[PDB]
């Protein structure tokens, strides 16, 4: 539906294919085209309004499938195809060097990097011990002594004692037929010995595995695991060097560009106590790739971004070093 | 309104095929839908009121009547038999049994009426052979 | 493309379009704060004869602020050919 | 050396022509071809009431190609048992297609039927479009189902697909219907796609991959966490996928469920 395929077959098959699901609406694509090909839609609109469109539209006649649009897409939503292979496994294509990437020996799975980033690009599973490794005793129940009178059973925090109630009748005149402790459940508290009338009861006092997994797909770079994490176990590296700046007086706080980054760069904090005064519009640059879709998006021009460097090995291709050249600023 | 069409036994459908097929009490036992007087409230009908049932499969016109054996939420109950047939699955998942049970369907009232036995076979429009 | 369009058959006249949009509360501060121009202003669109009236469609940045804040589809960022 | 098969119109009585395959092909001239047994329901008929024939013959069937040049969706058991060569359908295949093959490769550029592979013990099968119900499974009452050979469907496929697999490999490139891997000993299921409900139902062993969405799931399955970038019999299979073992009806059973992590967490506990 929303998707769009350019393909030309032949000697060599060119295909360039765009994800709508994963667009962010930054306009790079069309700002980068040396033909023009790309018409990108109002970033504001396609994020916070209903859409039949696509974000993007590629006219079929002006592309030539050169792969320009491919390579500086922050959000993996372009990729040419050249004969069944995408250019980013092809050494002859510029590519932007970024990483992100979790050392598995270092993590410790608590999760803070999972729940941080913004593009639920990671996945953080862990095998908790089972209850009983964590406490140590032992507990003995005396049958003949117990009289049933349910007060362990009540008292119990986590339910682990079990008595078989029944209402007595002639051939069976008792009011309970056994009582049973959950040893797996039982976590030594202490508490039934205490209560029990008739002293009945006796009662006296593993690693966290995991997989850590990070999908190239959705991650953009952004840096949030590599800040969030309490032992350094993430790493990340960006395409992209620039600055934010902001004009706090220009800004009506609309709040379109707070919901358009996709890096979660940009707030409206709260103030703490009634009567104080907080920054209207609050950035955080070690979250942010320079993308520019928040500078896009504003109708007053309060946010602009400058981009200094796009980070690649000397690009051989004059016509490709021309067009990155022409996104510094 | 979409519901789950379930299909079978009544004492009084067995009654009515063993007594003739071709008699009133057939069509009275087995061109039914049993609901709940709730569904009943919701479409806005009471017993006796025809109802128009369309599957992916067919069509036909059953009375409604209020279950005695009480259904879950979304549930209605059309006896066996060729009523119930113009409606429910045919395929059989390479197993050679149809889908008689659980099937959904969209119901709504109707004023057509119900095709008594021999009428309801002619939609089928069987040709001479000999 | 897509560019501001509004349905005054369906507006209320309520004004929190033209309050919300952030062009016309940078060029007036009474609408900034709530209220309709009173100085002479050259902004998006105002409530004029009871209903919402497109003025400047230029100035729009298509953000779609307005379109959030009106609950009867009274204005919206649609394909204009 | 490339023998050409031109159905003529399909009878409404379906054939059953497991007689084409290089196997019996091999050795005759296209006359001897023509004379070739099938059935016509009740009746006993020749390849050529139904078919045009012909190309070069050749003595070995793994030097023989059948083309058959049409639709023949009312034709039934084509290649079964076949041991090499082999034989590319211009269009749709009815029930039972290589069935109970041991070697060579069927293409079917259309749908197939029911029983596609049955008791598969070795080659190649490819359907492009949709397959039925029962791919790669076994017959009915036996407990030794489809022990070599690899199956891909590039469309859907229905029911029961791999039921009792010992072996091989089945490949939905589509979405499957319900119980897809009923009963497995041993193999390989991966479906690309979709699964309504009851993956693993039953199984004893072998490894069943989702890489879509399975709408429900069985109680039956312990969950063994996360694993990443996996690897089954060869098969690289990049990014997540929620590990599960079972099914748990079973006595001592150790088949494996993998299901892709993006579209699946309603089924992890
Ligand atoms: S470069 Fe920006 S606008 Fe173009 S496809 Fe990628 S995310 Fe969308
Ligand atoms: S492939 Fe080259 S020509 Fe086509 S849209 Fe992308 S940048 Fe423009
Ligand atoms: S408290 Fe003592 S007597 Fe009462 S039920 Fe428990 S064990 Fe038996
Ligand atoms: S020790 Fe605490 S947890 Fe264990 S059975 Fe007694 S009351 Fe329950
Ligand atoms: S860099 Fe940002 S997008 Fe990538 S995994 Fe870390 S937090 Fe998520
Ligand atoms: S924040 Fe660090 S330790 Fe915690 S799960 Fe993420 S990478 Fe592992
Ligand atoms: S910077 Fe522009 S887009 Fe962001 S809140 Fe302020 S006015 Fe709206
Ligand atoms: S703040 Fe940074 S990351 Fe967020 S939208 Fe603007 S440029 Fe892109
Ligand atoms: S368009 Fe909507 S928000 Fe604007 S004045 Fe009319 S009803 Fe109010
Ligand atoms: S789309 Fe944004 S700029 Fe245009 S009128 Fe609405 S609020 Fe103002
Ligand atoms: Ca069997
Ligand atoms: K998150
Ligand atoms: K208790
Ligand atoms: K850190
Ligand atoms: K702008
Ligand atoms: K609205």
């Amino acid at each position: 539906g929303k998707n769009i395929t350019v393909e030309r077959t032949g000697e060599e098959n060119r295909r360039l294919i765009f994800q709508d699901c994963l667009c962010a609406v930054c306009g790079l694509c069309g700002e980068i085209c040396p033909v023009s090909a790309i018409e990108v839609n109002p970033t504001g609109a396609m994020v916070r309004t209903e859409q039949e469109k696509s974000k993007i539209a590629i006219d079929e006649n002006k592309c030539v499938l050169c792969g320009m649009c491919s390579s500086i897409c922050p959000f993996q939503a372009l990729d040419l195809q050249i004969d069944g292979t995408s250019i980013k496994e092809l050494a002859e294509y510029p590519k932007i060097i970024k990483s992100a990437e979790i050392d598995d020996e270092t993590c410790i799975q608590c999760k803070a990097c999972e729940t941080a980033c913004p593009q639920d690009a990671i996945t953080i599973t862990r095998e908790l011990p089972e209850r009983k490794d964590l406490v140590t005793g032992e507990i003995e129940i005396d049958k003949d002594t117990c009289i049933y009178c349910g007060m362990c059973e009540e008292m119990c925090p986590v339910d682990a004692i079990e008595i078989d109630h029944q209402t007595p009748s002639s051939a069976s005149p008792v009011v309970a037929t056994d009582i049973r402790v959950d040893e797996d459940k039982c976590v030594h508290c202490g508490i039934c010995k205490r209560i029990c009338p008739v002293d009945a009861i006796m009662q006296v006092c593993p690693e966290v595995t995991g997989t850590s997994y990070i999908d190239p797909e959705l991650c953009v770079n952004c840096g949030w695991c590599q800040e969030i994490c309490p032992v350094d176990a993430a790493t990340v590296t960006k395409p992209f060097e620039g600055e934010l700046i902001i004009d706090q007086d220009t800004c009506q706080a609309c709040e379109t560009c707070v919901m358009v980054c996709p890096c979660n760069v940009l707030s409206f904090p709260k103030p703490e106590k009634p009567g104080e005064k907080t920054t209207k519009l609050h950035k955080d640059e070690r979250f942010c790739i320079y993308c520019g879709a928040c500078e896009r998006s504003c109708p007053v021009t309060a946010i602009t971004v400058k981009r200094n460097r796009i980070n690649t090995t000397p690009i051989r291709s004059k016509a490709w070093k021309n067009a990155f050249d022409s996104l510094l600023k | 309104m979409r519901v789950i069409l379930n299909t079978g036994r009544t004492i009084w459908q067995g009654q009515a095929i063993e007594s003739g097929k071709d008699l009133k009490m057939y069509v009275d036992a087995a061109a039914i839908i049993q609901m709940n007087p709730e569904m009943m409230k919701q479409l806005g009908i009471a017993e006796g009121d025809n109802v128009k049932v369309i599957s992916e499969y067919g069509d036909v016109v059953v009375k409604a009547v209020e279950a005695k054996e009480p259904l879950p939420e979304g549930m209605v109950y059309i006896p066996m038999g060729p009523w119930a047939n113009r409606v429910i699955r045919p395929y059989t998942d390479s197993t050679a049994t149809p889908s008689f049970k659980n099937i959904p369907v969209e119901i709504i009232p109707t004023d057509e009426e119900v095709l008594d036995m021999p009428t309801l076979m002619k939609v089928y429009g069987k040709v001479g052979q000999i | 493309a897509i560019g501001l369009k509004a349905y005054p058959e369906l507006c209320h006249g309520c004004g929190n379009c033209v309050i919300a949009c952030p062009v016309n509360a940078l060029r007036s501060p009474e609408v900034a704060g709530g209220k309709g121009p009173t100085d002479d202003v050259e902004i998006i669109m105002i409530v004029e004869d009871g209903v919402v009236n497109i003025k400047n469609p230029d100035l729009c940045g298509k953000c779609g602020t307005c379109v959030e804040s009106c609950p009867v589809d009274a204005i919206r960022l649609e394909e204009l050919e | 050396s490339e023998i050409i098969l031109t159905p003529k119109e399909q009878p409404e009585v379906p054939l059953e022509a497991p007689n084409i395959k290089p196997d019996v092909f091999a050795g005759k001239s296209i006359e001897e071809i023509k004379n070739i047994q099938i059935m016509h329901g009740n009746e006993v008929v020749k390849l050529g009431d139904f078919f045009e024939v012909s190309g070069e013959p050749a003595d070995a069937p793994e030097d023989i190609k059948i083309i058959i040049d049409g639709d023949v969706y009312n034709t039934k058991r084509i290649g079964q048992e076949m041991t090499a060569g082999e034989i590319i359908v211009r269009g749709n295949v009815n029930m039972y297609v290589g069935a109970g093959m041991k070697g060579g490769k069927i293409t079917v550029e259309g749908n197939a039927g029911s029983w596609a592979g049955q008791d598969m013990r070795g080659g190649e099968i490819e359907i492009l479009g949709d397959a039925g119900d029962y791919v790669g499974s076994s017959y009915r009452g036996d407990w030794r189902g489809m022990s070599g050979g690899t199956i891909t469907v590039h469309g859907n496929a229905d029911n029961e697909i791999g039921e009792y697999m010992n072996g091989g490999k089945i490949i939905i490139k589509g979405d499957v219907n319900i119980m897809p891997g009923i009963h497995m000993n041993n193999g390989l299921i991966i479906i690309e796609g979709n699964v309504v409900a009851r993956a693993g139902g039953e199984m004893a062993g072998g490894t069943i991959v989702v890489k879509g969405m399975m709408q429900e799931f069985l109680a039956g399955f312990k969950y063994l966490g996360v694993e990443k970038d996996i690897e089954v019999d060869g098969e690289e299979l990049p990014g997540a996928f929620y590990k599960f073992e079972g099914d748990h009806a079973i006595k001592g059973a150790k088949g494996i469920v993998y299901a892709a992590v993006g579209c699946n967490g309603h089924i992890a506990p």
